[PDB]
C-alpha cells in the first residue's frame, strides 16, 4: 500500500516461492511470441491487450 | 567466382547473410575471366590477362 499507490513509481514488493530453486517469484509464468514476423509494436501492443 | 561473405543484414526480422558474387555471365569459361580488370598503382586499369 505505501508506494504502489505512488504515480511517482512503482514498488511491487514480494516473496520467494516455497522451493527457491525455479522462480524467484509464485503464481504463473508464460511468452507471447511472433510467428508471423508482425514486428515489435503489434506484439507490443498484443501483451497490453492481454 | 567465389562468392565472398561481407555482412549480416536484419531480414522481416532475421539476421541473414549478405554475399557478393560476380555476374553469373562473367565466371562461366576459361576466357570469361579475362574480363576481370583490376586496378593500377599510378591509377591506371591493369587487365587480368596481363
Amino acid at each position: 500500500m505505501h508506494f504502489f499507490s505512488f504515480k511517482d513509481a512503482m514498488v511491487f514488493a514480494f516473496a520467494p516461492p516455497s522451493v527457491l530453486e525455479l522462480g524467484n517469484a509464485t503464481g504463473f509464468d508464460l511468452f507471447l511470441q511472433d510467428q508471423a514476423g508482425v514486428g515489435h509494436e503489434v506484439l507490443l501492443q498484443a501483451r497490453n491487450k492481454f | 567466382w567465389g562468392s565472398s561473405y561481407v555482412n549480416d543484414f536484419i531480414d522481416r526480422g532475421r539476421v541473414k547473410r549478405v554475399y557478393l558474387q560476380g555476374r553469373p555471365d562473367a565466371r562461366m569459361n576459361p576466357d570469361d575471366l579475362s574480363k576481370w580488370y583490376v586496378r593500377n598503382d599510378k591509377g591506371e586499369m591493369v587487365p587480368f590477362n596481363a
